[PDB]
């Protein structure tokens, strides 16, 4: 029952800090990450971190409710999950391949990932939203400045953060949206957020849980989702397992037990509300 | 290998109607021209608790019964309709014995192979049976007559109660479970123990007719309603959020196969447009 752990930092689901001056303190666990001595070796060094945030106090219920213990390690092949030439990397990857018991993070439960891995019960929902400026005018997804962008003069300027369940969505839905925002692709979410503050960026398309919690942080209510939050194509985060698990039955199980006792509730009030 | 479909009435998910005198359903279009899907359900009719229950083919349509077309389509499977005999969602009670009513004991019987309704998935059911990824997600909120004044679940009328303001659930569902399981909420659990309805139907019509003050319930259900007749009103936002999933005793060769079709459906739009059709508008 001491279980290899994996997870990837996204505020404020997984928050990663510096060890203290020299164990983890407060509301953090200890959590290492990988870091490569150079790039001409495959030599490299656990390095000892902190980590904390909404997923953290999950699992930190879960492995007591549950009765296990565990090594929390960031991954550091990819992130999410993509399947490349056949082949799984990120967090699903370390499932699939058998390096993690579980992922747990800010992990969206699709179809083509459910194929691979089992998933628990959804603990938050998700899906896609659109984050512009307040007072862009589109009806959602759907709307002719997305579905055929050069019908506009100039064109509506939109992108994502690529490999992500976002962009799959977007690839298997919309081919020809898709192939257009490839040149609007941002490395994060920050550059993303900075992209549409400086107008350099009309609309920016992501994980609906993260643009709802960023939203409901921005400096001057400024930045929202369109249709007051609305999600497409509706599905939520869930902890990836091994297909055949041992573990899901009684997390499955104690994640319903969370949510109908009140302390999914009170996480939600503890990391994601906002002014805005 | 024909699978028994186990459901009940609830509007917008099911709609249950007499068949035409030759045994056949009325023929039907949405707003958007589209034929509606009806299939041939089995069922009681509506009867007094304690009596014996005669069972006659009825129509069944919504948005649960175009979800079981799509899944029967997809995952190549053949079924019959049956509406749930005692007209009841499920809950465990005690008889040393436990023993599971409505939709839940039928499924865990084997007099159904699985539960296509809007089945809230829950701690205690999935103790026993196998839930796929949600359909849909919503929660609880409360249904009065417009001009009732309710600020919601901590209106000091529900709080602190008294004979003088009747609030209500439906017995044997889901929101009795979570009023009953919740000590926080025993004063509303035991007021509500002694005005519980048998079906949403009863509660709803019980609201219009000043016979109940407050109903809760889904808010899936609840808005639709509201929506529908302007006589009623929801008070308030959600006071608790859940999911319904379509139901299946634990070791279904069809459980994984549930799961994926489900997601098929968010991620291409086609739970969205069937969310458009019957639970919107
Ligand atoms: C129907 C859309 N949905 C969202 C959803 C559904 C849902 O019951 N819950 C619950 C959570 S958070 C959540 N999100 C806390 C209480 C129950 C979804 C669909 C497909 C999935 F695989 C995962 C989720
Ligand atoms: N949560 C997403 C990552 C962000 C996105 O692509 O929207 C996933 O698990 O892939």
């Amino acid at each position: 029952n001491h279980l290899s752990i994996v997870t990837l930092e996204e505020a404020p689901f997984v928050i990663v800090e510096d060890i203290d001056p020299e164990t983890c303190v407060r509301n953090t666990v200890p959590c290492r990450k990988f870091v490569k001595i150079n790039n001409s070796t495959n030599e490299g060094m656990n390095v000892k971190k902190c980590c904390k945030g909404f997923c953290i106090d999950i699992l930190k219920k879960l492995s007591r409710t549950v009765k296990f213990t565990y090594d929390l390690y960031l991954v550091t092949n990819g992130k999410h999950g993509k399947k490349v030439n056949n082949v799984w990397n990120g967090m699903i990857g370390e499932v699939v391949y058998q390096r993690a018991v579980m992922a747990v993070g800010s992990l969206t439960i699709n179809e083509e990932r459910s194929e691979v891995v089992d998933f628990s019960v959804p603990f938050v929902e998700t899906g896609i939203s659109v984050m512009v400026s307040r007072g862009t005018q589109v009806t959602g997804l759907s709307d002719k400045k997305f579905q055929r962008p050069h019908d506009y003069s100039p064109p509506f300027r939109f992108g994502t953060v690529p490999n992500g369940s976002t962009e799959r969505n977007i690839r298997n839905n919309y081919p020809y949206m898709h192939q257009y925002m490839t040149k609007f692709n941002q490395k994060g979410v920050e550059d993303a957020l900075v992209s549409l503050k400086t107008g350099k960026l009309d609309a920016f398309i992501y994980d609906a849980a993260v643009l709802n919690y960023k939203a409901g942080r921005d400096e001057g209510c400024k930045l929202v989702t369109i249709g007051s939050g609305y999600i497409f194509a509706t599905t939520g985060y869930g902890i990836a397992l091994q297909k055949g698990s041992p573990w899901k039955r009684q997390i499955d199980l104690a994640l319903l037990q969370f949510v109908g006792d009140g302390e999914m509730e009170e996480l939600e009030t503890l990391w994601l509300t906002g002014i805005c | 290998t024909r699978l028994k479909i186990v459901t009940i009435h609830q509007e917008p998910f099911v709609y249950v109607k007499p068949t035409l005198s030759d045994g056949t359903c009325k023929e039907e279009f949405t707003v958007n021209g589209d034929p509606v899907k009806k299939v041939i359900c089995t069922g009681p009719n509506d009867t007094s608790p304690g009596s014996p229950r005669h069972t006659v083919p009825q129509c069944c349509y919504g948005f649960c019964i175009d979800l079981l077309i799509k899944l029967a389509r997809t995952m190549n499977f053949t079924y019959e309709v049956h509406l749930v005999a005692d007209g009841k969602f499920g809950t465990q009670e005690r008889v040393n014995k436990k023993e599971w009513n409505g939709m839940m004991g039928e499924l865990l019987s084997g007099q159904a192979d699985m539960i296509v309704a809007p089945l809230t998935i829950n701690n205690e059911r999935a103790q026993y049976i196998e839930f796929s990824k949600p359909f849909k997600y919503q929660g609880l909120t409360i249904l009065v007559k417009k001009g009732t004044r309710i600020t919601g679940i901590n209106d000091p009328r529900l709080r602190n109660p008294s004979d003088k303001f009747i609030y209500a659930t439906v017995k044997q569902s889901s929101v009795d479970i979570y009023f009953r399981r919740q000590v926080e909420l025993s004063t509303m659990y035991r007021h509500m123990e002694k005005h519980n309805y048998e079906s949403a139907a009863e509660a709803i019509q019980a609201v219009r007719d000043n016979k109940l003050h407050a109903f809760i319930w889904d808010s899936a259900v609840l808005e639709f309603e509201a929506s529908q007749k302007c006589d009623l009103v929801t008070t308030g936002e959600l006071f608790f959020r859940s999911g319904f999933g379509i139901g299946m005793r634990k070791d279904s060769p069809w459980k994984q196969n549930v799961s994926l079709s489900i997601l098929k459906s968010h991620e291409n739009g086609f739970m969205e447009d069937l969310d458009k059709t019957w639970v919107r508008y």
